[PDB]
C-alpha cells in the first residue's frame, strides 16, 4: 500500500499493525526479507523499516482501480513533460 | 513505435491459476536482425532517407522526445487495459497484474535528499565540463 | 529652485524645506529624501536647524537608535513640524516590525512590547490585529515561526536552450 515516496516503515507503524510490541518487529522484519516477502533494510538506530520491493500477489477490482488512478497521473505528469520538451525543442528536432 | 513482428507461441498447460484451461498463445520476445549480406542490401536501399550512425545534438534530443512519445503511449495502452478490467470488460490477468505490481514497486523516488545532492552533484560536474 | 538668479531669496523657505524633508521621512521615500538633500545646498545641511533636525532625524533612523530618534521628539524647530512626527512614529513602528519579521526567531510579548514601543498594555494586540503574522498567541507568541526538490523542467529548459544555440546555424 505504502508508495515508494515514503516507503520508510516505522516499528511504531508496525506495532499498531500486527500486535506486537516494538522488540520483536526486528525478528518479524528480518524473517520477511529471509523467506523473500520483502526487500530492503532495517535502520533499527532510527527505528525504521526501509523496504524497495513486495512480493506481487493478486487483487481486487479497486486495488486496480487503484492502479488505473496511479497511472492517469503517471500518464499526464508525461505527457506535460514530452510537450513541454518537443515545444522548447521545437526548432532543433529532426 | 515498435517492429511490425508479433511473436506467438501455444502452449497448453493446467493453469496454477486453477481456472480453466484452454490451449491459447503465449507472447514471445521478437526483434530484427540480419546477415550480413542483408544489412548491405537495406542499407543500399535506405541510402536516401539514412540517418547519421553517429549521435549529433540534434538527432540526440529527438530521440529523447521520442522515447517520451514511446513511454506516454505504453503508459495510455496500460491505463486502458486496465480501465477495461476495473469495468469489467476483460478479466483479470494475473501476470499482467504482478508486471504491474513490480513496476509500480520499481518506480525511483527523487525527492530522497541523499539522491538529491548527488543528482546536484552530477549536475554541476557535467556543467562545468560545458 | 527655478528661478534662483532672478527671485531674492526666501528666508521663510529652509523651514518648509526642512518640513518636506521631514514629511518625506514620515512617507518612508528615503531615496526621494536624500535626492532632496542632493538639491539642497551643501553648506545649510549643517549651518541651518530646520534643514539639519529632518537630517539628523534620518540619521539616527538609518543608524538604527530607535531610542535616539523617540528622544528627538522635543527638539522641533518650528511647531509646523508637527502629525509628520507622528506619521514618522506610525513609521518606525513598521520599520521595528519588518525587524522583527526578517530576524527575532521566537519573541515574547512583553519584550516585544518593551522593544516595538505599542499603546497602552491593554492595547497591546495593536499590529497583531492588523500586521498579524499570524503570531498565534501561545502564551510566548512563538513568532508564529514565521520566516530539496530538483527544478528538472527549468534545468531541461536551460539545457535545451544550449543545445538550441549550439545547434542553429548561424
Amino acid at each position: 500500500t505504502r508508495p515508494a515516496n515514503h516507503r520508510q516503515l516505522t516499528f511504531e507503524e508496525i506495532a499498531k499493525s500486527a500486535k506486537i510490541t516494538v522488540n520483536e518487529v526486528e525478528l518479524l522484519v528480518m524473517k520477511a526479507l529471509s523467506v523473500g516477502l520483502v526487500k530492503g533494510s532495517i535502520d533499527e538506530v532510527d527505528k525504521r523499516v526501509h523496504m524497495t520491493w513486495v512480493q506481487p500477489r493478486v487483487l481486487d477490482l479497486q486495488q486496480i482501480k487503484g492502479m488505473k488512478d496511479r497511472l492517469e497521473f503517471w500518464c499526464t505528469d508525461v505527457k506535460s513533460m514530452e510537450m513541454l520538451v518537443e515545444h522548447q525543442a521545437h526548432d532543433i528536432l529532426t | 513505435l515498435g517492429l511490425p513482428t508479433e511473436a506467438y507461441i501455444s502452449v497448453e498447460e493446467v493453469h496454477d491459476d486453477g481456472t480453466p484451461t484452454s490451449k491459447t498463445f503465449e507472447h514471445v520476445t521478437s526483434e530484427i536482425g540480419a546477415e550480413e549480406a542483408e544489412e548491405v542490401g537495406v542499407e543500399h536501399l535506405l541510402r536516401d532517407i539514412k540517418d547519421t550512425t553517429v549521435g549529433t545534438l540534434s538527432q540526440r534530443i529527438t530521440n529523447q522526445v521520442h522515447g517520451l512519445k514511446g513511454l506516454n503511449s505504453k503508459l495510455l495502452d496500460i491505463r486502458s487495459y486496465l480501465e477495461k478490467v476495473a469495468t469489467g470488460k476483460l478479466p483479470i490477468n494475473h501476470q499482467i497484474i504482478y508486471q504491474l505490481q513490480d513496476v509500480f514497486n520499481l518506480l525511483p523516488d527523487v525527492s530522497l535528499q541523499e539522491f538529491v545532492k548527488a543528482f546536484y552533484l552530477k549536475t554541476n560536474d557535467q556543467m562545468v565540463v560545458v | 529652485f527655478d528661478y534662483k538668479e532672478q527671485l531674492p531669496e526666501s528666508a521663510y523657505m529652509h523651514q518648509l524645506l526642512g518640513l518636506n524633508l521631514l514629511f518625506l521621512l514620515s512617507q518612508n521615500r528615503v531615496a526621494e529624501f536624500h535626492t532632496e538633500l542632493e538639491r539642497l545646498p551643501a553648506k545649510d545641511i549643517q549651518t541651518n536647524v530646520y534643514i539639519k533636525h529632518p537630517v539628523s532625524l534620518e540619521q539616527y533612523l538609518m543608524e538604527g537608535s530607535y531610542n535616539k530618534v523617540f528622544l528627538a521628539k522635543g527638539n522641533i524647530p518650528a511647531e509646523s513640524y508637527t502629525f509628520f512626527i507622528d506619521i514618522l512614529l506610525d513609521t518606525i513602528r513598521d520599520e521595528i516590525a519588518g525587524c522583527i519579521e526578517k530576524a527575532y526567531e521566537k519573541i515574547l510579548f512583553t519584550e516585544a512590547t518593551r522593544i516595538l514601543f505599542f499603546n497602552t498594555p491593554k492595547k497591546m494586540t495593536d499590529y497583531a490585529k492588523k500586521r498579524g503574522w499570524v503570531l498565534g498567541p501561545n502564551n510566548y507568541y512563538s513568532f508564529a515561526s514565521q520566516q530539496t526538490t530538483i527544478p528538472s523542467t527549468e534545468l531541461a529548459k536551460q539545457v535545451i536552450e544550449y543545445a538550441r544555440q549550439l545547434e542553429m546555424i548561424v
